[PDB]
């Protein structure tokens, strides 16, 4: 299971 | 020694087509069991590996919604680190990830990990204790204080401490006849002639998983380590791995050196010769 | 702005043999930016094969590797050629069933 989609750069 | 699960994205800006390119692929060990590509229309995460099929349709689809957003997320990305380094938007760019969690003997977290690269050198990465940010230069730091403010490092600490052990010890069970048994290496010394006639002893280890592995040579004991050639482990194209040492001898004393070769497949050192 | 060149390795998967099936592999690896073409060769002409999804090391370094079906015999001739930024002229390397 990939990590869910992170916070902006 | 410990398992792991891990997952590596590259995303590479198109300058001429107008969007970035993302690929992603993940791992158990040393064995890819998932991808994603970007590249063509209608992408969806595949399985690499047969015990990975057995999941269901909503794990695919959950897995493909995930990567789908975490690609624009990249695409994003890639245009804002192209702005902190006050690059035109004539080059293409690379923005590259890598996370997983080590499975310790006890199964749980031993080590979790997450860090990011900007045209291949460090850019961000999570620490050891999955709480705190190493910016590696200025423009990094800018997002290290926008990821402080938004507290992204506990989402990071509980993915790697929950999901990423949990999918790693599912994935562990459901490849187990795979995963979790050792393929040894199987070996063999060939002899082949070379300059000044000339005489060379090549030791291959062929087939074998997992990748770690030690091929040494000796004659009496006495390393032969300085003037002997050894080659990159390679893939073998199933799964498996390769790797050989070679070294010249002279033509009369062969069996005289005798190739090392230790695997975890292997119950105990394996001693090679010339026979 | 700091590109590494490609390390290549042409191989066969298993220890070849003449007239029997086999797979030759072309294992690139070390190299930055990811752009990057690899042909395997037979007698200098292109063969079909196909390539691994782009992944990379600890380094950061991406690696590929290039394989496609191929039966050795006592004529035919197998090279991998590798086009990269890091690289005046293609970069070709001959497949030799020893090493």
């Amino acid at each position: 299971n990939s990590d869910t989609v992170g916070w902006s750069w | 020694g410990p398992h792991s699960l891990s997952y590596f994205y590259t995303a590479v800006s198109r300058p001429d087509r107008g969007d970035s390119r993302f690929i992603a692929v993940g791992y158990v060990d040393d064995t890819q069991f998932v991808r994603f590509d970007n590249y063509a229309p209608n992408p969806r995460m595949e399985p690499r590996v047969p015990w990975i099929q057995q999941e269901g349709q909503e794990y695919w689809d959950r897995e493909t919604r995930n990567v789908k957003e975490t690609a624009q997320t990249y695409g994003v990305g890639l245009n804002t680190l192209r702005g902190y380094y006050n690059q035109s938007e004539a080059g293409s760019h690379t923005l590259q990830s890598m996370y997983g969690c080590y499975l310790g003997p006890d199964g749980l977290l031993l080590h979790g990990y997450r860090q990011d690269a900007y045209d291949g050198a460090d850019y961000i990465a999570l620490n050891e204790d999955l709480r705190s940010w190493t910016a590696a230069d200025m423009a990094a730091q800018i997002t290290k204080r926008k990821w402080e403010a938004a507290d992204e490092a506990e989402r990071r600490r509980s993915y790697l401490q929950g999901l990423c052990v949990e999918s790693l010890r599912r994935y562990l069970e459901m490849g187990k006849d795979t995963l979790q048994r050792a393929e040894p290496p199987k070996t063999h010394v060939t002899r082949h002639p070379s300059s000044d006639l000339g005489v060379t002893l090549r030791c291959w280890a062929l087939g074998f998983y997992p990748k770690e592995i030690s091929l040494t040579w000796q004659r009496e004991g006495q390393d032969q380590s300085q003037d002997m050639e050894l080659v990159e482990t390679r893939p073998s194209g199933d799964g498996t791995f390769q790797k050989w040492a070679a070294l010249v001898v002279p033509p009369g004393e062969e069996q005289s050196y005798t190739c090392h070769v230790q695997h975890e497949g292997l119950q105990e050192p394996l001693t090679l010769r010339w026979d | 702005f700091v590109a590494r060149p490609p390390k290549v390795q042409v191989y066969s998967r298993h220890p070849a043999e003449n007239g029997k099936p086999n797979y030759l592999n072309c294992y690139v690896s070390g190299f930055h930016p990811p752009q990057i073409e690899i042909d395997l060769l037979k007698n200098g002409e292109k063969m079909n094969a196909e390539q691994s999804d782009l992944s990379f090391s600890k380094d950061w370094s991406f690696y590929l590797l290039v394989h496609t079906e191929f039966t050795p015999n006592a004529v035919d001739q197998y090279s991998c050629r590798v086009k990269h930024v890091t690289l005046d002229k293609p970069k070709i390397v001959k497949w030799d069933r020893d090493h």
